[PDB]
């Protein structure tokens, strides 16, 4: 068929449950869109992943403020008095993971592998529950893949084909979270032709890309 | 003008053209008292190097707290694998983070406080066990008087023996093969009011005060 | 031509819009197999999707045989740590590999031959390992008449039990969940002939040669 | 202060027994007057890392042909047949490693990770000597990181900062290895001014490399 649609058939792809991948760094990066689409679609019991909350009316905000979310895997929740409130309330549980680390098991559950070994967060409550491998006379966590079953992307270009590129600090999480989710939507500031992405321009191929979300 | 005189201080302990990560907070403000003929690069955890003040805001455009920044000639933009692939690689020079605690086993804490709510660790654990040099600039104690350069952290630590330098408003302390030391005093400040503000076991460098080559 | 009807049959087997690796020597003859209306996009090892014919050669443009090739529109360059994460995360929909001998447990050999001077493995093995479905296309028996489908592969192993598809001129064998199953018998071929010249042990599916 | 530095300079760099990474897939993105320096000094007994042999007349090819090379470590090597003879006669150390696996470990040793688990080379001669996890029922190889003491890298275009992009499928290797080295040389196609190169156009950040070869 075809990888363009509405933001209307986007709701189609979200239900009860479900785990999913969102872009953005501090909300920059986040694809507003999807996110107020999956807000409408009054899905709960959300399991989000994201390098933080941004604000509460920002990035993966409005989604935990309103409910929806009961479990959420990030580095960084301080600038979200909602995530936190919901945290020590009970409402939401909540996996604090270094961003280095979270990042790195994004990406591994995105190149196919099976772990990776940091020594980020030895000795510290991140050692907890893992484990520990001594290679080289230093020891390091041994951190696991991270996979999802939807990832929301924001791109700055995006052509037919679903090649992506970016602007500035949106990159972030967007590009890994790409390749680490069985299915993928992104929403792309621009709609272009194929070919006006230059081939050493492209940051995503087209190929992790499932579902675009058209102007 | 504490926090100044610390920024002034580890502004001066940067090498020209080293690759440097400034936490939020007081290190940011180290970048507004580098020396003459002193240039580095800046850079920012959500995936940038050039780090630099605002020319004119761009919403795709803030720094790791969010907030909007500007970028120098030169910048280049990345992922945030990237990012800590450099920051964790060893390809950060020197990084400046702020603390709460630090003890004689350069142990720091500083991503949370036990009673408060906790904001997470963001990317402080990679900095301090990947940079090559981990600048701690701090008060020497916290505002209710109680002592914050202790034996043993008691706050949950950022990382283990990770410390380099850290830089007070009172005096600079080095960790050198395990063992503190204390190497600098500030002027106005005497090794007595030094030991009874440090709970820390250090030893005094014979040399202190004395001009280098 | 019993090259092309393998690399036929294999072109039959690809869907609309997959992401598909041919890898050097027979395998490339599948992009000149494609039904009307399938349009697949080729990745390269050495960094990039969209491969294509020669257009005007480009001296920093070539396959994985490091030989001058071209792109399509759409084309997209990455590095090869990128290009490894694709193929060994799953990113590509099937590859399409030659074949020194595969066995009933879905093993493969095609990167040495004992007695020949060893090349090297290449991408091989994280293409086995990473792709979706793994076809083997490869000529049923060697040059000497022997057996190359075998109850167990005597050169070193590209991988274990990684083989989904075996498409040869004589015979189509699939590898579904754990056992071996002969679904498909060429023209001019018998179940004797395939039994004759396989020495692997298979079943074969009852419904044989019906339409789907 | 500057990272503009001539060949005959560059050269000092170069000493026996050292290890080399050095960009290209089959001599495609080799910085061939920084192999030429090499071949030039006289250095011996060195360790070179690439995705491959090349050939004879390429990539690393003139200097394993002088045997200037005692080990090698590489993926594929049958373009060269001066490769084969040497490892086959003992003259030279050969170390086939598959190629995903490769550019992963080069990658751990950029990004200060202490390894990996990948379930490529499991059941094959690669899994000898090497470590082995179970992990959700899967096997997987332990693979460790590769470090270098120098890195010749090819680029496209690259600033006075040295911030580089690549050109089509010479880029490889090249951005791994970047990172991977103690000391990185880069033979830029095209010098320019800071500005020239737009950050978002950018793939291998100055901040890694340290020489930029003046033509």
């Amino acid at each position: 068929k075809t990888k363009l649609m509405t933001l209307q058939d986007a709701t189609g792809f979200f239900r009860d449950g479900m785990t999913i991948m969102v872009g953005g760094f501090m909300g920059i990066g986040t694809p507003s869109r999807l996110v107020e689409a999956l807000l409408e679609s009054g899905v709960r019991d959300l399991t989000l992943i994201a390098n933080d909350t941004a604000f509460v009316d920002t990035g993966i905000g409005p989604l935990i403020v309103n409910g929806r979310v009961r479990k959420v895997i990030a580095s960084h929740i301080g600038t979200n008095p909602e995530t936190g409130r919901r945290m020590i309330s009970g409402e939401m549980d909540v996996v604090l993971v270094p961003q280095g680390t979270l990042i790195e098991q994004i990406r591994c559950g995105g190149a196919g592998l099976g772990g990776f070994l940091t020594p980020t967060g030895v000795g510290t409550v991140v050692e907890e529950g893992k484990q520990t491998l001594t290679l080289d006379g230093k020891t390091w966590l041994l951190e696991r893949p991270l996979r999802a079953d939807l990832a929301l992307i924001r791109a700055h270009r995006c052509d037919t084909l679903g090649n992506l590129t970016y602007q500035l600090s949106a990159r972030n999480f967007n590009p890994l979270i790409a390749l680490a989710a069985d299915i993928t939507l992104v929403e792309p500031d621009e709609l272009v032709e194929t070919g006006e992405l230059q081939p050493d321009h492209i940051v995503t191929p087209g190929a992790v890309i499932d579902h675009i979300i058209v102007s | 003008d504490a926090k100044q005189r610390i920024a002034r201080r580890v502004a001066q302990e940067l090498r020209d053209g080293d690759i440097v990560n400034l936490g939020i907070g007081l290190p940011t403000m180290v970048a507004n008292y580098l020396p003459e003929g002193i240039h580095i690069t800046l850079q920012s955890e959500n995936g940038f190097l050039g780090l630099g003040p605002v020319t004119t805001a761009h919403p795709d455009l803030v720094n790791a707290g969010g907030q909007p920044c500007g970028v120098l000639p030169g910048a280049a933009m990345f992922d945030s694998a990237m990012s800590f692939a450099l920051i964790r690689g060893g390809h950060i020079d020197a990084c400046v983070l702020g603390g709460l605690q630090v003890d004689e086993e350069a142990n720091l804490a500083n991503w949370v406080v036990p009673g408060k709510m906790v904001p997470g660790m963001g990317g402080a654990m990679d900095l301090v066990t990947g940079s090559r040099k981990v600048i701690i600039a701090m008060e020497h104690c916290a505002k209710d008087g109680s002592a914050k350069i202790l034996r043993r952290c008691t706050m949950p630590l950022t990382a283990q023996h990770a410390v380099h330098m850290l830089v007070t408003e009172l005096a600079v302390f080095r960790f050198i093969d395990g063992k503190m030391w204390l190497t600098e005093i500030a002027d106005g400040c005497d090794l007595a009011t030094v030991r009874a503000k440090t709970e820390a076991r250090f030893e005094v460098a014979a040399d202190l005060n004395t001009q280098r080559g």
